[PDB]
């Protein structure tokens, strides 16, 4: 039953998935609400599944989160349906433009909020600089086991990118970096089998 | 002056005029490169030119000229057609579109005259404040252009002009000729006749006209 | 950061203590610092991955948030493409060169236009870089002409193809008077610089303990090398670098020799003290001599600088290259 | 502008214009003064100060390009202290 | 099998493909018979010199006609960024797999790549990316036994 | 052995060969007999100063024209680039296989490298290709025991 | 044992040759004894700082006197490169072989290094390299333990 | 910026409760001093 799959790398602008909402999900400039958010704590943008808020937990509440499903994405409608019908992510990585201070590191969490079946830490991937960044160390195809968020279909389910220290009023760390931010871009391994 | 640059005027010895005469002046300027008249030095005889400021220019029609000053000419006005000039026939329709200088400093005015036939050559005429009409480019010598396809013109030098009172003047250049230049630099080159040089000019007329002095392009005696 | 080294007065050139930097941007790992508007901001320019786009650098410091581009060339990271003005618009284009053809992508300054495949004229048959080992293949103003010529330069010549534009080359021309032995010769020794400093540039060729100068005659090959010795003590080799800049102000490049080794060491041949062809002197036989100095405009922005410093008028320059202009002049009579 | 041949007040409606607007000033003496050197009490003040005020009209902006601008001085001062 | 055009697939209607036959390509021919009778193909990879935006990506589907009979998954290749891909997010000889069209005759069958969303009024994307492409280019590693 | 020719072979009559034997390339006398007399020949690498476009190929076969008890098929080497090519898609000294050439004494043997269809009179594709190639270069890896 | 002299060998009178004194160089007091006393080489390369033509290699071995308590064959490393040589093709820690000069305390002994075909007069090739050899740089990899 | 290409800095990174440690953890070699390891390959994907 095995078979090579098609492996495809697809950058997803979040600033386009924001700015591209339907009008009645409350579309946004992705820098612009950013920046509002930061300055002003406990705030939020957007709707839905598609959104920025600052975390719910006492543990998250200086932590600011941007959030995207996949079935908005549509990642999907990109290859027609006679490539194969299991289309399912492989790899994350994650970059952020932003302009730094003379040894600032950049500190967040992606993960996805649908945790099912997905082997234990496979759920979340941490970032400390971005540039097509990764959850390890080293990334490795051949590792031996599974890789952040592999297995889960393109299809659905959302995922969130958290800043730790992102309140401005609370003298978060992360505060001038987030408001400098210009947009979060992912690139997304999957495959078509 | 405001750019620190260092320079000096020598005029040319022309006592000869009537009110109106081809006066220049060789000037240096630091910064000038390598002319007809040594590193730095130029006389800056007017001419109309493409704007080369972004590169090779196109030779088709999203074109850009400057005007005699050394700026962006902008269209002014639509074109019209024409075949005659100051009642001399140019043997030939051509649409003529005029043109105004994008930072303006003395309110002339441009015209530019493409032949509408095939087959002829363009030329380029200012209309100054002062009454007077001068012609560039019109026949070839006064021209520079592409020798492997010399349609292509890059500039337009003054050929003609005349005062409203009736003095005219003509400029006559001599191309650029490849005798007595050493075998490799003309074989390494091929040319075929590219650069012209101003080599006399004309004026203190026997009869008056109101008319450029170029006519039809014919030849001065 | 340069500054003016002692009081104003004082024309020597230093360089502060290093500091880090205020702000840098992030994805600084597959980039690197480009004009590539024209702007005089060095823009960090990112490929990759997607994310296409780069970073400006403001006269401030600042640097400006990212900026995506919007058309860059597929083969903007191909292995062989070079970066080099085939417009003439001095912008700096994308080309990869083939011996018949070249493939061109103007820059329109936000991105590429559509590249084109030029092909060459008649028979002319294009230097590829990188083709020959024993040979230089570069972009440079061999001519004087400020277009940036394509220049192959070989043991025994020097040959040129004139940039006629959009990727377009006229016929090579043979530029005679430069020669090595043939064994010997290698490229990596070879360095082109204006330092006569009036367009066409030289030929620099490297050895140990001395270096050869091979002027150029505006475009009709070279003059007869100057040598040029170095200092007792003074060696160079493979692992050592020559590095070209008018750091001084004076109008001209001077050549710095970049000697690492054990402890690094750094040596500046100034050919002259003063920018060639400038004019400098006038006299009209009735008596009256006239005499000009001419500086750099950098060194009247350190000293912009120096005033700002004390006084905390943060100099922003806004003027990125060292215009030279006219700074004294004398006159006096010959017979008062 | 020059609206209905009229030399009409204007405010640049965009970057863009303001761009042009600016470019069009380029080289226009804004100020002079003539100094004296010496060792007086009367070493820190001018002997006179000139002072201008230029504007740009747009003529033409149909080519949207270049939006033809014609500048000049409108009015000027002229200072005579003495040094006083 | 030297062409172009819209496929006919249900969901193909909008996909530009550009097929082009191996015979066609007289590869046999550029060396002597006397050096092997095998000729075939061992990995391919793909280059487009196109322009693209700030995050677009190629899209496109490069595969073998014949099924042929080789291991399910090597009839096909995707392109992403189309700077000689390949097939793999890390690619090895070694992989102990074969390789996408790893075993086809140099000789025969035809070759296409198909470009998804490239027709224009119907709202494509890789519509506006194949105005700026000037070739296709394939890069055909294959050995001689 | 120091020649060039066209080739004698019935598929080779267009193809240009050169031939430079190893004795005459004096590499034994490069480093002292006593540092170790047998020499022999680990990896050789082909590079080619020919002005080759981005998207040109060069095709030529660098072969041992001698026999010893060889592993099959390491009497020869494929050219495709010229820029230090190996004979491998992958060069690998770890490969666990000998490498084309492994084994062979320093001075003993030819090597010959052709190139197929380079006669002018017969359109020859590479015909006009040699016109700009100025130098052949090997590069040679080789061992002392 | 820090001088420059031709060498004895019946071969090696032409070949010009280099040699240090571990002892000598102290590289011992440059670390605290607290971090222990047994301080042995893992690893030499070998940097010449020449001005050599594009197809100028420059051959030199580098040796140590006490052959005696070491693997055949890690009493020596060749040069041929002279950027920053390791000798052996590939660099590999994990190779599973010993290292050339690996276990030599850095406390003492002998390691030179020759240049065959150096002596002008007998027309040799090092002859006119080395007229360019601004010094020698050793890279000394050597552990703590 | 410490060091040239060729100069080198001696020095030894330590931590204080090195009781918990496999010996020699308990210390790494600076040496290159760009961004180095105690070690002369770091590979996180061997086995010790």
């Amino acid at each position: 039953r095995d078979k090579r799959a098609l492996e495809v790398e697809r950058t997803v602008s979040l600033a386009e998935v924001y700015a591209g909402l339907p009008k009645d999900n409350g579309p946004f400039s992705l820098a612009q609400e950013i920046d509002k958010l930061v300055s002003q704590g406990s705030g939020s943008a957007g709707s839905g599944n598609n959104n920025l808020a600052f975390g719910a937990g006492t543990d998250t509440k200086t932590s600011l989160q941007a959030s995207v499903s996949f079935a908005d994405l549509k990642i999907r409608e990109d290859y027609p349906a006679s490539l194969g019908k299991i289309r399912r992510i492989k790899q994350i990585s994650v970059t952020l433009p932003a302009l730094l201070g003379p040894y600032q590191d950049v500190q967040a969490i992606l993960s996805y909020g649908d945790k099912a079946g997905l082997a234990n830490g496979c759920e979340a991937l941490a970032v400390s600089h971005g540039m097509n960044d990764s959850g390890q160390f080293q990334l490795d195809f051949n590792d031996g086991k599974f890789l952040p968020f592999e297995g889960i279909a393109i299809d659905q389910g959302t995922l969130t990118l958290s800043f730790p220290n992102a309140s401005m009023p609370e003298k978060g760390k992360q505060a001038t970096m987030l408001k400098t931010l210009n947009d979060i871009i992912l690139h997304i391994r999957y495959t078509i089998k | 002056g405001p750019d620190g640059m260092a320079a000096l005027s020598l005029p040319l010895p022309i006592s000869a005029g009537r009110g109106y005469a081809p006066a220049f002046t060789l000037n240096y300027n630091s910064g000038a490169g390598n002319s007809p008249f040594g590193l730095g030095w130029d006389c800056n005889v007017m001419t109309i030119r493409r704007r080369t400021h972004f590169g090779v220019p196109h030779y088709d029609e999203t074109d850009t000229f400057l005007g005699p000053e050394g700026e962006v000419l902008v269209v002014a006005d639509q074109p019209r057609d024409e075949s005659t000039l100051q009642g001399i026939n140019l043997g030939a329709t051509f649409t003529v579109t005029g043109y105004r200088s994008r930072l303006e400093s003395h309110f002339s005015r441009l015209e530019y005259w493409q032949p509408k036939t095939t087959g002829k050559t363009d030329f380029w005429l200012i209309y100054s404040p002062d009454g007077q009409v001068h012609l560039l480019g019109k026949s070839p010598q006064a021209r520079i252009s592409n020798p492997s396809q010399t349609t292509q013109t890059a500039q337009w030098l003054l050929e003609a002009s005349v005062s409203s009172r009736g003095e005219q003047i003509y400029y006559q250049y001599r191309a650029e000729d490849d005798t007595g230049c050493e075998a490799d630099e003309i074989t390494h080159h091929l040319q075929a006749t590219a650069q012209r040089y101003l080599h006399i000019v004309y004026y203190g007329n026997r009869t008056a006209s109101e008319t450029l002095p170029g006519l039809d392009g014919s030849a001065p005696s | 950061s340069a500054q003016r080294l002692g009081e104003i007065g004082s024309d020597a050139v230093t360089w502060e203590k290093m500091q880090p930097l205020s702000v840098i941007p992030s994805l600084q790992s597959n980039a690197s610092l480009v004009d590539i508007n024209g702007d005089g901001q060095l823009d960090w320019v990112i490929t990759g991955p997607g994310l296409r786009g780069y970073h400006s650098q403001r006269p401030d410091g600042s640097w400006t948030r990212f900026t995506p581009l919007n058309a860059l060339p597929v083969e903007y990271t191909h292995p062989r493409a070079q970066l080099a003005d085939l417009m003439g618009a001095g912008l700096s284009d994308l080309v990869l060169i083939g011996p018949k053809s070249v493939r061109l992508y103007a820059n329109t300054r936000d991105g590429f236009a559509k590249g084109k495949d030029v092909v060459q004229s008649g028979d002319i048959t294009l230097p590829v870089p990188g083709a020959d080992p024993r040979k230089l293949v570069a972009f440079s103003d061999v001519l004087g002409s400020g277009q940036a010529h394509l220049v192959e330069v070989s043991a025994t010549k020097v040959t040129c193809w004139p940039n006629l534009g959009r990727g377009r080359f006229g016929q090579p021309i043979t530029l005679p008077g430069f020669s090595q032995p043939a064994t010997e010769f290698n490229p990596a020794q070879v360095y082109l610089a204006d330092l006569d400093g009036s367009g066409p540039t030289d030929l620099i060729y490297v050895h140990t303990n001395r270096l050869d100068i091979f002027l150029n005659k505006s475009g009709n090959g070279f003059a007869e090398p100057v040598t040029l010795r170095f200092p007792e003590g003074l060696r160079f080799d493979h692992t050592c670098q020559l590095q070209m800049a008018d750091v001084q102000g004076l109008g001209v490049a001077s050549l710095i020799l970049s000697v690492p080794h054990m402890s690094p060491h750094h040596w500046r041949c100034d050919l002259t003290n003063m920018k060639p062809w400038l004019l400098n002197e006038m006299n009209n036989n009735m008596g009256v001599h006239h005499t000009l100095r001419y500086r750099s405009s950098s060194q009247f922005w350190l000293d912009e600088k120096a005033a700002a410093l004390t006084t905390g008028q943060t100099p922003v320059c806004y003027l990125p290259f060292p215009i030279h202009t006219l700074w004294q002049t004398e006159t006096e009579d010959e017979i008062s | 502008t020059w609206q209905d041949n009229k030399d009409v007040p204007l405010t640049p409606e965009d970057d863009n214009s303001r761009y042009w607007f600016n470019r069009a000033l380029k080289g226009q003496l804004l100020r002079s003064e003539l100094y004296g050197l010496d060792d007086s009490t009367n070493k820190h003040v001018p002997y006179t100060v000139t002072e201008f005020r230029s504007q740009v009209r747009r003529l033409q902006h149909t080519d949207s390009r270049y939006p033809v601008l014609w500048s000049s001085v409108v009015e000027s001062r002229n200072y005579h202290y003495e040094r006083i």
